[PDB]
């Protein structure tokens, strides 16, 4: 009686450990997929930052010429 | 016929036929031995194993790296590595096929006559050449002019070329390479509470080092973001479970690079180098040496590399002139690539050494025009 | 006997469970962050073409300004 029980017991245990298993390799699939987008935008905000401080400097001697040009 | 070009490297031998785009064999050289005694009757197990083998069963081996610092200490395991490349991994019989083999500069000669003796000897190859790791790296990038930094596991070195014409004299070697990275890493992971002394574990700290450290851009800044946001902390898997987390360590271990004085070295960093090493070309070609600066080897493959080190240099060299830093993708594989484009060209049919031409001159001749 | 082996596998079950809950809800959490940072990365790009021109433009008339004093 109790036979078709476990039989079922283990179909269901099988069920949810092949869905598990695909819900981690889900997790790291995205997790990778942040982590590299996470590194992409952290290299180009320095990028960002850098190039911002380029053309400051670049209106700041391109006004000091401005004057000497006057 | 065709061309073998092997590449012994260190920490990792990658080797192939002449013409393919990639290496058709990579493995880290390492040649391991049981230290236990064994039980079972007749399971057989050899003396040694080398190469991708003594990975796999790494709790049980030691292991032995045959190169330091570029330099072969061992020889036997290093005829055993060879073998191994030559008869397993290649499943190609030497006896006609030219090799092609990469040194670093600034080496001693004992060391070429010693490899020419034994690739001659014990495997009778045809023919043979040596050729410098830098060259291949600036045939591989397409490039003619440019100073390239070559950082692999044993060395670091800078090689200033212009128009095809080296500039023996501004050559910088520096001892600073990814095994005294991983050591620093095993000796600053003993802050956080994990201790690691097996030679077996300094292949999972490589692998953190790995998939885990990256390059910042500032150095105090990042400290202090450190300092109080906890964004920057991630886990790590061992192979036995029991998860570890790393903080400030996922930065501080690359930045030995540009702080030498972490593990007491002497030097300055691959930033100043680079820099001295430019300046002390000529005055007519640093434009080009600038403009053309080329990164190679395995520790170049760090994340943020690229612009600290041009932040630096900008920082060091003039204003006026224009800093460009070339990080290919394939930045590991890259002196391979160029020693195959080499070996594949029609005027090197002409350079090598011959088997006949070797035994009337001797192992000296490696030191002649046929460099 | 086999009651101790089948209220053990019902606790794995529930635990297993609970964990792919927890990995739907990271995996949610890691594609919100994915999205955000795609359209911060989006922003950025088509903000570097601008501030590249940019300085382009003040390198040359700074050029101009500086022949034009000599
Ligand atoms: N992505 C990476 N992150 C950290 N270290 C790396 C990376 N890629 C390669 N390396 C380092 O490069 C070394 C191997 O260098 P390689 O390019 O194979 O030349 P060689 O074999 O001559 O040292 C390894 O020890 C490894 O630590
Ligand atoms: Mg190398």
């Amino acid at each position: 009686s109790l036979q078709k029980k476990l039989k079922g017991t283990e179909d269901e245990l099988d069920k949810y450990s092949e869905a598990l298993k695909d819900a981690q390799e889900k997790l790291e699939l995205a997790e990778k997929k942040a982590t590299d987008a996470e590194a992409d935008v952290a290299s180009l905000n320095r990028r960002i930052q850098l190039v911002e401080e380029e053309l400051d400097r670049a209106q700041e001697r391109l006004a000091t010429a401005l004057q000497k040009l006057e | 016929t065709t061309a073998l070009v092997c590449d012994n490297g260190s920490g990792l031998v990658k080797a192939g036929f002449a013409g393919d785009d990639a290496p058709r064999a990579v493995f880290p050289s390492i040649v391991g031995r049981p230290r236990h005694q064994g039980v079972m009757v007749g399971m057989g197990q050899k003396d040694s194993y080398v190469g991708d083998e003594a990975q796999s069963k790494r709790g049980i081996l030691t292991l032995k790296y045959p190169i330091e610092h570029g330099i072969i200490t061992n020889w036997d395991d290093m005829e055993k590595i060879w073998h191994h490349t030559f008869y397993n991994e290649l499943r190609v019989a030497p006896e006609e096929h030219p090799t092609l083999l990469t040194e670093a500069p600034l080496n001693p000669k004992a060391n070429r006559e010693k490899m020419t003796q034994i690739m001659f000897e014990t495997f009778n190859v045809p023919a043979m050449y040596v050729a410098i790791q830098a060259v291949l790296s600036l045939y591989a990038s397409g490039r003619t002019t440019g100073i390239v930094l070559d950082s692999g596991d044993g060395v670091t070195h800078n090689v200033p070329i212009y128009e095809g014409y080296a500039l023996p004299h501004a050559i910088m070697r520096l001892d600073l390479a990814g095994r005294d990275l991983t050591d620093y890493l095993m000796k600053i992971l003993t802050e956080r509470g994990y201790s690691f002394v097996t030679t077996a574990e300094r292949e999972i700290v490589r692998d953190i080092k790995e998939k885990l450290c990256y390059v910042a851009l500032d150095f105090e800044n990042e400290m202090a973001t450190a300092a109080s946001s906890s964004s920057l902390e991630k886990s790590y898997e061992l192979p036995d479970g029991q998860v570890i987390t790393i903080g400030n360590e996922r930065f501080r271990c690359p930045e030995t690079l540009f702080q030498p004085s972490f593990i007491g070295m002497e030097s300055a960093g691959i930033h100043e180098t680079t820099y001295n090493s430019i300046m002390k070309c000529d005055i007519d070609i640093r434009k080009d040496l600038y403009a053309n600066n080329v990164l190679s080897g395995g520790t170049t493959m760090y994340p943020g590399i690229a612009d600290r080190m041009q932040k630096e240099i900008t920082a060091l060299a003039p204003s006026t002139m224009k800093i460009k830093i070339i990080a290919p993708p394939e930045r590991k594989y890259s002196v391979w690539i160029g020693g195959s484009i080499l070996a594949s060209l029609s005027t090197f049919q002409q350079m090598w050494i011959s088997k006949q031409e070797y035994d009337e001159a001797g192992p000296s001749i490696v030191h002649r025009k046929c460099f």
